[PDB]
RNA sequence: AAUCGUACCGCAAACCAACACAGGUUAGUUAUUGUAAAGGCUGUAUAAAACCAGGAUAAAGGAACUCGGCAAAAUAGGUUAUGUUUUCG
């Protein structure tokens, strides 16, 4: 069994095309996986959840191993620690997206400036041309 | 439509329609749509919402009113319209 | 690539605030034949900005920089015109462009500018002395020459200290804390193997 | 202040105030059932699904 | 024509505050550019004419100062760059009215008073327009009379380079 | 290793207020020097009455207003040699 999910649709995930449940509108972490489009029953489960958003490096996270060994020995005090925990891993999803979010803006932004200074390369050139021929054809 | 309806139906039966004359036309109450809508402090109040029926009879040299309207053509637009061969040279003559 | 004006003598800048165009026709003609003549304008003189706008405008930028940071005293305006054009050739054409590049400087700290001290505010409104600019080899948080920097640091540190035992006397931690947001998604891990491709080719 | 927000509902408060392991507990919420079986209510309680 | 009212420039209202009611004219005059045809309501219509013809004389102006002024307008370049070149070359002769307006009746649902707008000379105008410059017969009295008064009158359209330049053009080279 | 929750709304046109109600509703997180990344949202057609509401500007005078400086306006901030009162802070 891999570690992570390597194959999702990401026309689905940005939010153009929909989904193989279309009745959920913001799947959950658990949920990510069955409301992929390129669901296959023949590939084997990931060992974890993560969202789509999730880097490569997040393979060598062991989170559950080390929370043990910080773990309270008071039980009211370790009901606290562990609600926290569960509080961090969480948001810890949510990050992820934001990132991604805010990183795919720029370039986005990068490309669409790069190709509004073409267009206005090719009418200058095309007008400049012209221009020429004017003066040509008055000899 | 009921004026356009009637006249098809007054052909039907052999009438001419060049001489139909509207002879009796009124109206007649249907069945309404009830409802409420709230106001302030509590209290209450009606919220109808109304449908008619109407009747239109046409009738052959029936008394009939000498008002007639004047006709115009509307706006002259594509190659119909010739106001662009005016010549203006006249206007600086005496 | 500068452009020339149609008095074929200075080359037109990259700001609002230049009124003339450049020239654009394939001969030169002086300007008084055919600006009287009636034909239409566009033919002779482009009065549109360039694709690379703002490009320009930065490139401009960091060669009025690097002038001044080997220079070793402030200077005017002028000197900082004439010196950018014999390194470099005729680049630049008046001295308010230049000015308008110095003031996005003084604004984030780029640079300062060395005021004279005059006795009633209406004689400094009134004085027409040109002013000297310097530069900072690296931005700096605080604004004015070296020593006003220099005496803006020392009230800072102060007020900072004055802070964190009040802080402490009140049962307040002395440093603020936050937490750590996670800003590496799969995106950035593109990004960086985009960077190495390009930095390899 | 605005008053007629006097129900904050709860469904732990409802069931525990007027459940049928409630009204079975004491006389007074026996009789109450019985009155209403007398009269012959669909339902019971609050309580009570299917 | 267009009716003129107390306000700073005579400009209508258009029921919006002046920072909306400029926002919305720039974007409408944009997309009369674009498309050379456009149906509204007849108070929009109106300000767009006027505010139209006005646009268009900045292009036929052709210098560092008109383009600046334009640039604040217009909100495309694809847009911008066609009224500096094929506008000012379409209208160099014209003298004003380069837009037209013929109202079309009412809407449907709130029955307001409806317009279309257009411009005035090219291919798909719904008009054929009075040539930009008027021809003069040889023995009119228009002809006399406009050599007492106006000896530089334009009769026929003028060629994109006169004949000065041409000639400076040929002694140079 | 079984069992129950997982859709949708959640400062709201979906919850408490008879309503698509200018009211009420807990916690956890995010960009931003003088600003502010992501995300989210959007108004029948006009105008050159009286009058009403919420703003702006105003010659000369400056509480003459009024039960009453109501309302509005106003260099508002910091450091001071000296003096006064203290329960000495
Ligand atoms: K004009
Ligand atoms: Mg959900
Ligand atoms: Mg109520
Ligand atoms: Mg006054
Ligand atoms: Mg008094």
């Amino acid at each position: 069994r891999p570690i992570m999910h390597k194959n999702w649709d990401w026309e689905f995930v940005v939010g153009a095309k929909a989904g193989r449940k279309p009745a959920i509108q913001r799947p959950k972490p658990h949920q990510w996986y069955y409301c992929n489009p390129k669901y296959s029953a023949e590939d084997p489960l990931p060992t974890k959840i993560f969202p789509p958003h999730a880097p490569p490096t997040a393979e060598s996270l062991d989170d559950w191993a080390k929370f043990r060994k910080l773990c309270p020995k008071d039980p009211v005090e370790a009901k606290k620690f562990r609600k926290h925990f569960v509080r961090f891993l969480n948001q810890r999803n949510y990050d992820w997206r934001t990132a991604f979010e805010r990183g795919l803006a720029k370039e986005v932004a990068v490309a669409k400036a790069a190709q509004r200074a073409e267009d206005e390369t090719k009418r200058q050139e095309a007008w400049h041309a012209y221009r020429t021929a004017v003066f040509e054809s008055a000899l | 439509e009921g004026l356009e309806h009637a006249r098809k139906d007054a052909e039907e039966k052999g009438l001419d329609p060049k001489k139909l004359v509207v002879s009796t036309v009124y109206t007649a109450k249907g069945k309404y749509l009830r409802g409420f809508q709230p106001m302030g402090k509590g209290f209450a109040g009606r919220k109808t919402t109304r449908k008619t029926h109407l009747r239109i009879v046409l009738r052959e040299n029936a008394s009939v009113l000498p008002f007639a309207a004047q006709v115009v053509s509307p706006s002259r637009v594509g190659g119909a319209s010739q106001k662009h061969l005016r010549d203006i040279s006249v206007r600086y003559t005496v | 690539r500068p452009a020339l004006t149609p008095s074929f003598s200075r080359v037109s800048d990259p700001w609002t605030g230049e009124k003339e165009a450049k020239y654009a026709a394939p001969y030169r003609i002086p300007e008084e034949v055919w600006k009287n003549s009636g034909a239409p304008k566009i033919l002779f003189q482009d009065p549109w900005n360039s694709p690379d706008y703002d490009e320009v405008r930065k490139k401009h930028a960091v060669l009025v920089h690097d002038y001044l940071k080997q220079q070793s005293q402030p200077i005017n305006v002028q000197t900082i015109l004439e010196g950018v054009n014999k390194t470099h050739g005729l680049v630049l054409g008046t001295i308010e462009y230049v000015t308008s590049l110095l003031e996005n400087m003084l604004w984030h700290d780029m640079a300062y500018v060395v005021k004279p001290v005059f006795s009633s505010p209406r004689k400094a409104k009134l004085s027409k002395i040109p002013l000297l600019y310097g530069a900072n080899k690296y931005q700096q948080v605080f604004r004015g020459t070296p020593k006003e920097v220099a005496e803006r640091y020392e009230a800072a540190r102060a007020k900072h200290i004055k802070v964190a035992f009040t802080r402490l006397r009140t049962s307040k931690t002395p440093q603020p804390f936050r937490r750590r947001t996670d800003e590496y998604s799969h995106v950035q891990a593109s990004q960086s193997a985009l960077g190495l491709a390009a930095a390899a080719a | 202040m605005k008053r007629g927000m006097t129900y904050q509902p709860s469904r732990k408060k409802r069931i525990n105030k007027h459940g049928m392991e409630k009204r079975l507990g004491t006389e007074d919420g026996r009789l109450t059932i019985l009155r209403r079986l007398e009269k012959g209510r669909w339902r019971l309680t609050v309580d009570m699904f299917r | 024509t267009v009716k003129r009212f107390l306000r700073p420039g005579g400009w209508n209202r258009l029921n919006r505050p002046v920072k909306e009611r400029l926002a919305l004219i720039k974007n409408m005059a944009t997309q009369l550019v674009e498309k050379e045809r456009i149906r509204t309501t007849l108070s929009k219509a109106k300000n767009l004419q006027r505010y139209g013809d006005k646009l268009i004389t900045l292009g036929k102006a052709g210098t560092r100062e008109s383009w600046l002024k334009a640039n604040d307008i217009v909100r495309t370049d694809r847009e911008l760059h066609k009224l500096f070149t094929t506008l000012a070359l379409r209208y160099k002769d014209r003298q004003g009215g380069y837009v037209r307006l013929i109202r079309a009746g009412f809407r449907r649902g709130d029955a307001a008073p409806v317009a279309i707008v257009e411009l005035v000379d090219r291919e798909g105008e719904l008009r054929q327009a009075r040539p930009a410059v008027t021809p003069v017969p040889k023995f009119s009295v228009m002809r006399w009379v406009k050599q007492q008064l106006d000896p530089k009158f334009i009769s026929e359209p003028a060629p994109l380079l006169p004949p000065l330049v041409r000639d400076y053009l040929k002694e140079q080279n």
